[PDB]
């Protein structure tokens, strides 16, 4: 009925610290919201996004909305995306907003064009927590190589990565055009020191050539991108969520989700599948919010043993809940997380 | 196969004296169950020896090259993967 | 006779790991009553369009000619939309009656039992028996009808579908990855469905049993991939991916039409990454009636084609045959012998 | 001369809780009175059925057959009338003892098979079954060697409550429109270790002779056919499954528990007699409910067989040494009971 | 073949020090003889040797690594399957 | 003998007919179905499931006489 703070931050050192078991990383779209650049912050999360997109696009805008919000709760990005690309699905579907077409076409380019411009913030200096975390990942000369999993579509993780040059591979192989490869993905056979990022959600720098359907990534085009939170193409999706998947049943694996909100569906059930499979996998999940907003983490908790679950209030463990011993645990913010980081690293 | 909480088998009978043979694999950086996690056989800590229905619980007494047995040292004097367990107690129906 | 005769000795050399595709090409070439038993894709077409037809022509306006493939998934997808019926009338219950329609027609039309001891099925059967391999000849059917596995009922031939048990005989999973099972047994995969599959309202089961009142699952599109891995295509593909990336040297197809694009890539994939594999996919037309399965073969070498007009070897065009049904039973047969 | 509870008990768990050792079931009719879904019980069991058939169906015409079997042995049961009129068919002109000719007693035997089988055609309850305990159980050790499951009944509890907890099995028929019997498969025997075995020895529901091709299949339960016989004269199942009984009692070390069985049954007690005489490894644990005195050809089997463990309500026989329960008890020998007992132990 | 209460034979006599090899193939545990549960050879359990007409008894005073004799270890280090039996007394006619 | 046909390919039977052809039915009806069985007659001669014709061992004595000549 009672957690202690300082035993679970000890466990946890002696967690990461150990090299034997492979570490990675959850990096959600609540860690860029963790630091400010200007006033307003740096990149706002999903709730910052739908407000600026209403504010900033109409009456067609507004019936999407309402028919959506006719079965569903409050809506996302990605939600109204993907209500824009299924009816791209079926030719004839104009005739369900009364606008014949053609216009949401132009729409959903004119959407991804402001959020491509928008996302494009640069990294400001040094003093980044993405470059503590960058320093701690070459610090130790481990014998498994910490992979990288991130949702957001900017590029922090690369320049940061990139201003202190360290081993990097994220699929794509190639100078000019970077071809993306499948096979040397399925083979693994890399060296150790290579270190491996993985976008589940797609980037904003990945451009579909269409022609021969072929993808590749590099420079970021005009209105071309590749935002897709899924999409329903005919993929790097499912191999990439096979990767995932097939991370998690490695004996004693260590998985980090930061900045986590635990609301999409499809990584939920993977990673209770991947749970369920393997007992010996382990998932901190790390959150900055009150417990109760999280239903389904919640739900996950009760059900999966091997789950870790932390709140700023309350904490359940072992399919038990319980509060703290006298908000705290401060470790749920980026910037605690990313001092903790570069502090156990020396 | 082996389920968690396992750490080896018992080698030896000297009545209230086991020796027991570690079968990790050079894996004691705190084995994770339930939670939480717990530390390989240590000088202070428990292990339990379930028997059929009932579990023989016992405390750890020396480990390392003490708890060898008398001849497998003069036959492999490197090899220390062996504890030295005092049963205390049982659980009953 | 000198292409029949070189394949003669690799299905008789031993280690040889087997599979067929049979596609809609084969129920075709069993004529009863002067007719077809199963109609091909253009007739069920037809028989269905016999018994709405403005958003047939609105798809024939962005579309060449189509088929009930095309007609189900429209309106999968007419009904995933909570009111979609803005495109072509309304009233939110022609889409519907429309499905349950169609469904009912399609399974009274297929679920037509098999004729006499002359079926060339029993010959495939009678050959697969014939054979001891170490390596059992898994078979591979993308239609609807019950006749293979019928067919291999009636001559004692042991295979797994999938599902184990009885009347509510559930969908088995893991039992597929350990692979653990009897040598002499075969393995059915369905890569299209059955018409005695039936879903579970409560949870995404997708068992089978006694062909269900007008439900059925037929060409599963639309599940969201709810409850991953439970719905059958995606196992079944994984199934023969698998199958091709083990080196394995034979793979013989028959009456394939190419006009999938899910198969056609899985093809490809496979045969550019295994070299040692080799397909015989055959063709009962002539041979630049298949646009794909051309730039498939000039595109992939190991795949080797057979038409009625000519025969493409090795990426190179030839020039003037099994491409039936029926002939290619007979010459299975006389080859067990 | 004393026998107390918890030694035995405990003897149980312990033998229960071991994975190396072959286990086995047999689920006679005693079982599913052992459940009540509306005030009466689901299904009841053979004295039920006899006292249905005799009050449901001149009447001294149709008792006459009943008389009959009376003249020479006691009280009869179903499968002596169905035994007797199954003799009697094979005869063609056999109709003139009662004076009925065909269809008097053709159209009887039709009757009284669609009766039996649509008062036993019934679903389960919900997921408090003991059954369901049972199917729960399998799954929670990860043995070696699968548990095997002997069954004497004609309903299909069983299969709903194995299939509704996904527990793969065998029963012996593979396929899935038609499911021809198979009789290679499981005599060669190489079958996943993680499959079950579910035999049933008195056939099922599900069984149908389609004649014509003269071959057995399983499949949807059909009105009126059905293969209800305890042993038939057909020109067989019964035999490969009896056969199936007597090889995995010579397994080493073999261990075999009833539950519910009455052994009234002449072959199952010969059978189970042989195997243990045979292989002195095996062992039998007879659990009863009801007191000791109600089983003559148990307590005899008991005082010829010493590796048999007889345990009734009130006393029971261990070691060929008859004794009494020291302070009825026992009630282990109820199925609800056997079943809690079971989900106690599994976690 | 081997008849029920088997457990193994004498390799090695010292005048009052048996030792002998289980010869049970697995599952040391529980073997049932008339319908009671003994257990597989336990520190405080007594063992019978019957040699043609007399039956000689002898009680366990080691088991595991201990009991193994002097080169069978240098030979194997792994084998632990002996047991130690020190001679009691013996039965008549 | 159905049964063991349909298992055993590799084995043969050379059953025979001391009448006419017509006269078996039944082995007609097995000829045409297991292909390994062998049905020779008076008649004719059924080789691999298949009617043939003539262009002597019917009889048990030459049955006989045939045994001791190919073993002497």
């Amino acid at each position: 009925s009672y957690y202690d703070t300082t035993q679970q931050l000890s466990l946890l050192k002696h967690v990461l610290s150990e090299d034997k078991r492979p570490i990675a990383f959850i990096i959600a779209a609540g860690c860029p919201v963790s630091i400010r650049h200007n006033d307003a912050p740096l990149i706002p999360d999903v709730a910052g996004l739908t407000r600026k997109i209403s504010d900033s696009f109409d009456s067609l805008l507004m019936k999407i909305i309402q028919n959506l919000k006719t079965t569903i709760p409050n809506p996302t990005i990605e939600d109204i995306l993907s209500y824009i690309r299924l009816l791209q699905q079926i030719p004839m579907s104009g005739k369900i907003h009364d606008v014949e077409n053609s216009v949401i076409n132009a729409l959903e380019e004119s959407i991804c064009e402001l959020i491509e411009e928008e996302v494009n913030v640069d990294l400001p200096g040094n003093a980044t927590p993405y470059h503590k975390i960058a320093a701690w990942i070459n610090s130790i000369n481990r014998e498994h190589q910490v992979e990288i999993f991130t949702t957001n579509y900017d590029l922090l993780m690369e320049q940061a990565l990139e201003e202190l040059n360290v081993p990097y591979f994220d699929g794509f192989v190639g100078s000019k055009r970077a071809f993306f490869d499948i096979r040397t993905i399925e083979e693994n056979k890399l060296p150790s020191r290579w270190s491996k990022l993985w976008k589940l959600h797609g980037s904003i720098n990945w451009q579909l050539d269409k022609q021969t359907q072929t993808i590749w990534r590099g420079t970021p085009s005009k209105g071309c991108s590749l935002i897709h939170p899924s999409h329903l193409k005919y993929m790097p999706y499912l191999v990439m969520m096979d990767q995932l998947k097939l991370f998690l049943n490695q004996p004693s694996a260590i998985l980090i989700t930061c900045g986590y909100s635990y609301k999409d569906q499809h990584i939920n059930e993977v990673l209770s599948q991947g749970l369920q499979t393997n007992p010996n996998a382990l998932i901190y999940g790390l959150q900055y919010d009150v417990l109760e907003n999280y239903q389904e983490a919640k739900d996950m908790a009760l059900k999966r043993s091997n789950l870790i679950l932390l709140a700023k209030d309350r904490a359940i463990i072992g399919k038990k809940e319980g509060e703290w011993k006298p908000l705290f645990f401060k470790l749920g913010d980026f910037q605690h997380l990313a001092s903790f980081l570069e502090e156990i690293s020396q | 196969t082996e389920a968690s909480t396992y750490i080896g088998t018992v080698q030896d009978v000297n009545g209230a004296n086991i020796r027991v043979v570690l079968d990790i694999n050079t894996i004691s950086s705190l084995k994770f169950v339930d939670g939480q996690g717990y530390r390989i056989g240590q000088i202070g800590s428990f292990v339990r020896i379930p028997i059929g229905y009932i579990n023989l619980f016992g405390i750890v007494s020396q480990v390392g090259a003490g708890a060898v047995p008398d001849k497998l040292l003069e036959v492999e004097p490197y090899g220390h993967r062996w504890i030295s367990v005092q049963l205390v107690g049982e659980e009953g129906i």
